[PDB]
């Protein structure tokens, strides 16, 4: 499926993913397009910060949902 | 109530505490799959709160936009007595409505502790300790909507479409929204008004724009 990621400068990133993807794999996919290591990433959805170790399904994140990327230090 | 009674009730609410305006992309979908099921329940074992919908707060003197990206929607003018699930200026089960705008609040305060909480389930105490400004918080009763919108209204300042989650019942439907600059909006409104009158709900056409509302003959 396809989901989107918005940056705090307004950039929109596209991502092919599956619901069983852990948040770790989603961030690895953002790393490949944006060069941000996963440990410097916060992904926000529906007013929550997603947890590494959980999956897209655990947050009921469905197709065409938009995430929000925020950078962090570690 | 008849059409004149709805019109009078509409303008009375608009000129005082305001009310709701729900634009609809698909008038047949809204009629067949939202209004008609609501009505069947009301005329059966009683109305219920199965169906929740998005709408904008409208009020005289408040230059508020409605959600219509392609300037081609009709819609429903809905009574301020509709049940309220949540309201915000920024833009379903009761409980899903966010208490505050996380991304907005972060870009206001740059307080990274914002990300340690869930914005659908945070205490007003927590939000205060987080420093969440009031412009980024949701409100949950009608008086708070009025207060949140009072500063732009009195300033005569234009604002973006606001979002309430409401559960309207058939009695709450007071008017049909028409965009006077759009042939498509007027075509759809025509059809929707005819279908609702046939069910016993004869509604006026209402041109809403920029904090002003006006009855229209036919569209
Ligand atoms: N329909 C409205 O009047 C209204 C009002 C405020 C915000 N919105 C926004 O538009 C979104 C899409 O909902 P919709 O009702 O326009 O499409 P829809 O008719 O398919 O439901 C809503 O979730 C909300 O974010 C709509």
């Amino acid at each position: 499926m396809q989901i989107f990621v918005k940056t705090l400068t307004g950039k929109t990133i596209t991502l092919e993913v599956e619901p069983s993807d852990t948040i770790e794999n989603v961030k690895a996919k953002i790393q490949d397009k944006e060069g941000i290591p996963p440990d410097q990433q916060r992904l926000i959805f529906a007013g929550k910060q997603l947890e590494d170790g959980r999956t897209l399904s655990d947050y009921n994140i469905q197709k065409e949902s938009t995430l929000h990327l925020v950078l962090r230090l570690r | 109530s008849n059409r004149q009674e709805k019109l009078a009730q509409l303008m009375r609410q608009f000129e005082s505490g305001g009310l709701y305006l729900r634009t609809v992309s698909d008038h047949r979908d809204e009629f067949e799959n939202t209004f008609m099921p609501k009505l069947d329940a009301c005329l059966g074992h009683g109305c219920d709160e199965r169906y929740w919908s998005s709408a904008t707060f409208i009020q005289q003197g408040l230059n508020g936009k409605v959600h219509d990206p392609h300037a081609d929607r009709t819609g429903l003018i809905i009574s301020a007595d509709a049940r309220l699930g949540g309201f915000s200026t920024f833009d379903y089960f009761p409980g899903q409505f966010p208490k505050f705008d996380m991304m907005g609040a972060y870009q206001a305060t740059w307080n990274e502790d914002i990300f340690s909480v869930d914005a659908t389930a945070v205490s007003e105490q927590q939000m205060d300790e987080l420093g969440i400004p009031d412009e980024y918080r949701s409100v949950f009763d009608f008086d708070r909507i009025q207060e949140k919108m009072a500063q732009p209204r009195l300033a005569g300042r234009e604002v973006e479409p606001t979002e309430a989650k409401i559960c309207y019942q058939p009695k709450d439907v007071l008017g049909i929204y028409v965009d006077v600059d759009s042939p498509a909006s007027q075509s759809k409104a025509r059809e929707l008004q005819q279908a609702m009158r046939e069910q016993g709900f004869d509604l006026p056409f209402i041109a809403y724009r920029g904090g002003a509302a006006q009855e229209l003959a036919s569209v």
